[PDB]
């Protein structure tokens, strides 16, 4: 069968996939015990207590370290869980030159095991943050290794981008331009959600007040679950990883597909709706329900797919993309007319126990690539020079093992990619 | 992993450290014994940091004491946790440094040294993996400044590669307690810039303040102050030694928190800081705890935070909060006070949060600012010695101990380049 | 006197080349050195430069414990030069360093492979770390200075004769 | 039937002996007492009792006392242990020459009593230590005495092999190349184990961060186990003592195969894992499960035999096989085409109470040749070159009716085999 | 087996002698009236070693008491483990040997040496099988040099097979107690030299420096020190009389420790050498036990260990413990003290492991080195011998005795002799 693997890189990574791997289970129907086709992301094991196909890394071993006392404990493998001496401390010269080439080979290791296993290996999921310090450097490391060994192989990055206004890390800036350089050379395709976007849409849609890292991360994490559901279920127009990298990127080069889930509706919401599959379509177009802080009006949506769930019939689907082409507000890349992949899957999204979310019937994650991204691109490239003109915190990097001359090459090919997007827009 | 090695140097620096040990100890669930009765399972998760244990669940500190009289490390034995300490930890003479500088580091201390570094050697073999090294020591002593300098000069030079953090008590002009308490601080600070990765300077003056003001305690004892510079230490590892949310290393702190090698000096504080009875009228909240943090009334060093703007800000927030809302709260403080926060870095804050409380308040907080107003206190020093020094006055002490005009000459030389470079960064 | 000179012209010849000396002494920036030296593993550049100051100090390579593999302890100069790096001084010292009192050994160690090494040469230091970009200079310009006191000393000193 | 004798010579040997005799009395399920086909390492007594078919020397009496009061005791019949007067004390001229030519007369005797039983004598099995006293001259001489007696018989060597780094005993690199110098031309197969790499295989695949002499002696155990199993046993593709002798050693005099027991997997490691037949083979070719300090990349495997047990299926092992042979990185020579023997046997390893292993349905001991034992041949002669350079405890053998020539011979004869397995590699 | 007769000569050796019986007796269970109440049946195992068993379940140390004089022999019998003697085993006269060699060999010891090696006869028939003759003799009284090496020619002419090891307390040159102890030691040497296997060199100075500093006791009673001395020498006799993991005979240790004929001396130690409550502040472990054998506070003899490079090591531990973490341990330990370790021999060290703890202690250790700087120790008696022979000094008391100026020649030949071969391997 078509099989998959998980990378959880960094404490960003890991925290997702305790949130990941949950959410599976539950939809799978297996417990955090391994008791009970699950191929793409269980490999069911001898004994039985079917073991994600998963690997999770982190220089920082506290975070592992909740995971191996949690109730999701039993389920992951012994090998599956690998850690580090000490932390790459957001410095990405850390987590790729120093601690990064110690610790890399080992985690090789556990990748081509876990490769072996897989019969049809599809490809790859690689959660980390742009902008931490082992998501940074470290990610673009083991890409790197990965591309080496497989190269024709999927590989997919659930990156989290640095929010334009909230703040969580001063070097953060510096990381992002440094994963830039190195990742769009190796992820075929890359889904970028920021954390302040996602907390918009908890404060608003679901009426919720305190919007924890767990809510936020239950919702990157459903997004991913319809991307793969086309793998891991049945139904009309399956999706495959390979379809998004082919439909999605036109041009090789851009592959910055945002997403944005809908219907994001409380136990309240639920009621006062009726939850029709066209109306969760107006939904997943609308500015602000997109995952990221970027308004999709100011550009051009270059291409979109959309990869509905549950009780979703075609014909219903084909109107409301009429209605969406008709609307000539939202606005499309001139070279292509039809811009769209539907994938219609017979499994409905299932719901994480004390959570966000009430049972929708019909969801849909667009996954929608636009030049509009260019806003954000030119937001953190502007954050860089601002502080590297002072030259600010590069004494950290340089004496782990960097070249001063990184950085400028780094926005060399940032300001590359944003006159190739000009260029696409044009 | 990652363990401190702690050392207490001078009366002060080992009546904070008494002082401070306590406090963990209370944190971590550890009887004055050296026996955990503690019910939470996570302070014995990560007790390693602080402490190493030996037969029948005995708990040892990896604290050096060091005093060049016997006195004040023999009250230490006498008290109530220092039965904790072992007689390795205690390597004393019985020569004092009368606050003398050249004693420290020159002459009496040059004896006693050798003895400390093997204590020193002992506890850094006793590792799993060595972290750091947290050095509590006077500036305007004799056992603080030249002895504490002298054992962090030959530390660095075994451990090169490792953090160096002390929370140093410096002198406030407007309460002088010695004679030469200028000469003591600007020989130690030259030495200190170059020696230690991050310094966090307290001043008495601000802890009384703070005492005055808002605990409402018109009878402070050196125990009160105390108390508040220890809370202070355990905020700063509380990370380290407690699972999180978003989790803080000492290298993080210091890697977020420098701009350039040189200006490492910070100023903590702490909050929620109130009287018994005076929190009746207050209700904990993250902006509560930002507001009170980010006041002037609330900060343990002598500059005023407005005659300045803050270069780079880590809020470590400890106990069960939102990251939105800390994030949210910390977004609208860079917004209200855009004259104190330097504009070189966005994103000045650095928001940590440790999901572990202090043991009795439901939330707390506890701050760390770089500003450029802090070169007031070092002008302060400046001035005073300079004076001191026209009339070459008290030199007889120091030049019948080795010492030398030259020397003074280039502390002074130290001391006018610290107070230059905060003011291009203005 | 003439000849005196000559010797003097041959100094101003010299002068710049000591003057480079005296720049790269200079070059030797207040705290960006102090920084890069500080963090545990720089570009390797900066660490044959740093290993050349070690032998430009004429202080000696330590031996690695062997591991298991080989039997050799590993020839490290990098630990001699974290603590020549660590003095508080080191930049003093630096400063303080004299031409005439240079070990031959060391312009034999240095110049043959690293004067004319392509990333110890300035420009790939200029790439490696702005820091080092002193250290390199220095190393190749007391090179160039303890070539220029063995060609120029003797020869004022047989001048001097002449005198 | 095809029957055997063991030989534990030695404190190792005899160790390994307790081990040993455990573990067959744990298959074949006899008790500690001797009550209950197991013909090969059993000899039924005349009525319930069963007794070891085994010899035990030793000139230190304290070993084998230790065994008299064992559990493992009265399985024994004392015919068997044999004691000495005072110990080879790291002596091979104490060994062979002095009290050797003693008790050795005593010892032929019981080996010749013992070899009347046997109807079908197949062979010997000799556990030394190259690098003990007993096992170093004694076990030689022993041999000699044997090739003498029986010549056409079928003589194994389970030799203690010194760890390159690992240290025991100051002159144990005198004493391994006297005990080659003789066993070579005699022990037509040497299956030879060294501790450092055993201990290796102890932290890694089990996680026991305590290796006892206990733990490391089962394993050593469990790979003889299965090189008898095929005589003690049913099975397609059975083998025999002679196949290896014919299957191993192309040219006659290198046969120095190496061993290596898969799955090596603890309580844990059950779970997480599906231990399959193909698992299993690419866990035998692993560089790091070798059960020498040997690389076996750094040379070519020349020939290789594998003895699968339990639940093992023919076709599973042809294309784990096939795979094997695929892969260029382990390389094979030239010359050999297929250099493989399957034995599948019925019988699965059965592992001892209170132990490393857990209950694994599929193992394989791995016995290989390789031209990379030639490394830890070399280090060898260079420790010993290196003490015989000086002449250093020289004064002790020669005065034990030694040549200083011998010495020198010995160095000879390694040169040659060096040399020889040069030539294979070419 | 391997059955040890004791000897004490001289004030000194018969007082450590006194408390060495005393103290084995504790560790086999024998109380004071020579009847046996232990609760391990190991300690009767080998009895044999140190005792004789009669009727009614007697126990009598197999040792011979001699003192030119009757007074301190006369208050062993007094003592509470005199009485476990058999009287026939004192020997004495009633002319004091005074501190002259010529005294104890050459007129009032030949006087009863032949009674002496009478009951020496007695004991050498009474064994089951002899293996040594332990001495506890000063070098620098009247009664353990002339005496005592009178005593061992003899017994070496008489038994030549056999191990003679002597625990000789040797001059501390700082702390002279005796007139022409330069004149005792530098004769007694001569002869030792040529007449032992192992002597274990012991001074009071060290004993002093473990006493004052670890074991913190400030009054040192020759009772302590002597506690001292007895627990060394059973330490090194452990293994022939419990069973063991790795067991080191008397001969073993010899020829490990020994690269020539002549070197033969050995400064031994102890471990955890601890203060009551002092022990507190360790946990027993591998590490802290080699880290202690180690360090030059717990060396019982006069040179510096760093003062030159260990030849040989032999670390004979006691109690449960991991060979690989002894292994492991010593490795690093090795690599840690790369200049005091000699280049001639690898595996410098030599690991035995006794399975028996000495009853109170749950680990213990017993160092053995063979260190070049012991050259020390003889330079500092030659030169003190030489400065008095220069002017002929105290030489009447010796001329008169029958000695002769080129006796005293030749003595200083042979300390010349010992100190040239140290350097040559140095
Ligand atoms: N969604 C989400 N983002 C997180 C979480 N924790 C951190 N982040 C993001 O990750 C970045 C901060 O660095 P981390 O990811 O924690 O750092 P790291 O990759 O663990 O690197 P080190 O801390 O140096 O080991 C920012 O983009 C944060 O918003 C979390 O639990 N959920
Ligand atoms: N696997 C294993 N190896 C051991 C054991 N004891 C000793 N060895 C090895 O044997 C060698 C040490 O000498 P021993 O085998 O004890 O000596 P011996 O053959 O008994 O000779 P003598 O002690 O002189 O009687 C080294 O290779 C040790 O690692 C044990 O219990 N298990
Ligand atoms: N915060 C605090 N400061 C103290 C304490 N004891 C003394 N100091 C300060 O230490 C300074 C003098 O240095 P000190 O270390 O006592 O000199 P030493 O005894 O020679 O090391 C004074 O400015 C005191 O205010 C204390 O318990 N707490
Ligand atoms: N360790 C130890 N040394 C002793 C003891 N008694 C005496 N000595 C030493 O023995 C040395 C003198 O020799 P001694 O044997 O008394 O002379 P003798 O009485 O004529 O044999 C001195 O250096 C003393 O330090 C003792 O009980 N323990
Ligand atoms: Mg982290
Ligand atoms: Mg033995």
């Amino acid at each position: 069968m078509r099989e998959c693997i998980s990378i959880h890189v960094g404490q960003a990574g890991v925290q997702i996939g305790n949130a990941c791997w949950e959410l599976y289970c539950l939809e799978h129907g297996i417990q955090p015990d391994g008791q009970m086709s699950f191929n793409t992301f269980f490999s069911e094991t001898g004994a039985g207590k079917h073991v994600p196909r998963a690997v999770f890394v982190d220089l920082e071993p506290t975070v592992i370290d909740e995971v191996r006392t949690g109730t999701y404990r039993q389920l992951f493998h012994p090998e599956q869980l690998i850690t580090g001496k000490e932390d790459a401390a957001n410095n990405y010269a850390r987590g790729h030159y120093t601690i990064g080439k110690e610790i890399i080979d080992l985690v090789l290791d556990r990748i081509r095991k876990l490769a072996d296993q897989c019969t049809g290996l599809q490809g790859f999921l690689v959660f980390h943050s742009f902008g931490g310090g082992t998501g940074s450097g470290f990610t673009s490391l083991l890409m790197e290794r990965l591309s080496v060994d497989y190269g024709k192989k999927s590989k997919l990055e659930f990156s989290i981008y640095p929010a334009p206004q909230v703040s969580t890390a001063v070097v953060e800036p510096y990381n992002s331009i440094l994963t830039t350089h190195t990742t769009l050379e190796h992820s075929d395709c890359a889904f970028m959600v920021d954390n302040e976007a996602i907390y918009d849409i908890c404060r608003r849609n679901l009426d919720i007040e305190r919007p924890t890292y767990t809510n936020l991360n239950r919702l990157i994490s459903q997004i991913v679950s319809s991307i793969t559901a086309s793998l891991r279920f049945d139904g009309a127009l399956n999706v495959d990883l390979t379809e998004f990298q082919t439909n999605l990127v036109p041009y090789p080069r851009i592959h910055f597909p945002l997403a944005t889930y809908a219907p994001v509706i409380s136990a309240e919401k639920a009621y006062h709706e009726q939850l029709s599959v066209a109306e969760i379509t107006n939904a997943c177009f609308e500015p602000a329900n997109q995952m990221v802080k970027c308004d999709p009006r100011h550009g051009k949506y270059m291409a979109c797919c959309l990869l509905y769930r549950g009780d979703v019939v075609p014909k219903d689907v084909n109107a409301a993309i009429a209605t969406i082409k008709t609307k000539r507000t939202i606005q499309f890349v001139d070279w292509c007319p039809t811009g769209f992949k539907v994938g219609i899957n017979y499994q409905p999204p299932t719901v994480v126990p004390g959570g966000d979310l009430a049972k929708v019937q019909r969801a849909v994650c667009m996954l929608s690539n636009t030049t509009a991204i260019a806003e954000a691109w030119a937001r953190l490239d502007h954050k860089f020079d601002l502080m590297y003109a002072k030259r600010a915190f590069v004494h950290w990097y340089v004496g782990e093992g960097m070249e001063e001359g990184e950085f400028s090459e780094a926005r060399e090919d940032m300001a590359a990619l944003e006159k190739d997007y000009e260029e696409v827009g044009v | 992993m990652r363990e401190i090695v702690h050392i207490q140097a001078g009366q002060c620096g080992n009546q904070i450290g008494a002082k401070f040990w306590e406090v963990i100890s209370d944190e971590h669930g550890i009887d004055p014994t050296g026996s955990y009765h503690g019910d939470s399972d996570l302070q014995l998760e990560r007790i390693n940091v602080y402490y190493n244990e030996a037969a029948g669940n005995k708990y040892v500190p990896r604290a050096i004491l060091v005093d060049l009289e016997p006195g004040t490390m023999d009250s230490v034995r006498s008290g109530p946790f220092g039965q904790i300490f072992r007689p390795d930890n205690f390597v004393f003479g019985q020569s004092g440094a009368g606050n003398n500088w050249a004693k420290g580091h020159y002459t009496e201390g040059a004896e006693l040294v050798d003895s400390v570094l093997d204590v020193v050697r002992k506890e850094s073999e006793s590792c799993d993996c060595l972290q750091g090294f947290q050095l509590t020591h006077s500036l305007g002593g004799g056992t603080g400044s030249g002895m504490g300098t002298l054992l962090i000069s030959k530390i660095r030079e075994e451990y090169p590669d490792r953090i160096m953090n002390t929370f140093s008590v410096v002198p406030s002009p407007k309460v002088s307690d010695t004679v030469v308490e200028p000469y003591n601080a600007t020989l130690s600070v030259h030495q200190l810039v170059e020696n230690t990765d991050e310094t966090y300077c307290i001043d008495n003056e601000a802890l009384y303040d703070i005492c005055f003001r808002t605990l409402k305690l018109t009878t402070p004892t050196y125990g009160d102050l105390n108390h508040l510079v220890s809370a202070t230490m355990s905020g700063v590892t509380t990370c380290l030694r407690f699972p999180g949310q978003l989790n803080a290393d000492l290298r993080k702190l210091a890697v977020n928190m420098v701009p350039f090698p040189r200006l490492h000096f910070f100023m903590p504080g702490f909050a929620p800081l109130t009287s018994r009875g005076s929190q009746q009228y207050r209700a904990l909240t993250v902006p509560e705890l930002t507001q009170q943090m980010f006041d002037a009334k609330n900060m343990m060093a002598a500059c005023d935070p407005r005659h300045g703007r803050y270069l780079t800000v880590a809020a470590v927030f400890r106990g069960r909060m939102s990251m939105k809302e800390v994030d949210e709260q910390m977004l609208n403080v860079q917004n209200k006070n855009s004259s104190y926060f330097v504009e070189w870095i966005p994103n000045n804050v650095k928001t940590a949060v440790c999901d572990i409380p202090p043991r009795g308040l439901k939330m707390s907080a506890t701050f760390i600012g770089n500003s450029t107003a802090i070169q007031e206190l070092f002008k302060r020093i400046s001035e005073q010695f300079t004076a001191m020094f026209r009339r070459k006055a008290f030199l007889h002490w120091y030049t019948g101990e080795g010492m030398d005009e030259m020397e003074f000459t280039e502390a002074e030389s130290n001391m006018n380049d610290l107070v230059s470079e905060y003011q291009q960064y203005q | 006197a003439d000849k005196q000179m000559s010797v003097k012209e041959d100094l101003d010849k010299v002068e710049p080349i000591l003057e480079s000396a005296l720049a790269a002494l200079d070059t030797l920036t207040a705290q960006d050195i102090t920084v890069v030296k500080s963090m545990k593993s720089p570009p390797a550049g900066v660490k044959l430069v740093m290993e050349a100051i070690c032998i430009l100090k004429g202080i000696k390579a330590d031996k690695i414990p062997d591991p298991t593999g080989s039997g050799k302890k590993i020839e490290d100069f990098w630990g001699p030069a974290k603590r020549l790096l660590g003095d508080m001084r080191f930049l003093q010292s630096l400063h303080e360093y004299d031409k005439d009192n240079i070990p031959p050994a060391y312009m034999n160690i240095i110049r043959k492979n690293y004067i004319p090494n392509p990333d110890f040469v300035p420009e790939k230091i200029r790439n490696a770390s702005t820091a080092a970009e002193g250290l390199c200079k220095w190393v190749i310009a007391m090179d160039s200075y303890d070539k220029v006191a063995k060609i120029v000393a003797p020869l004022r000193n047989e001048l001097q004769k002449l005198e």
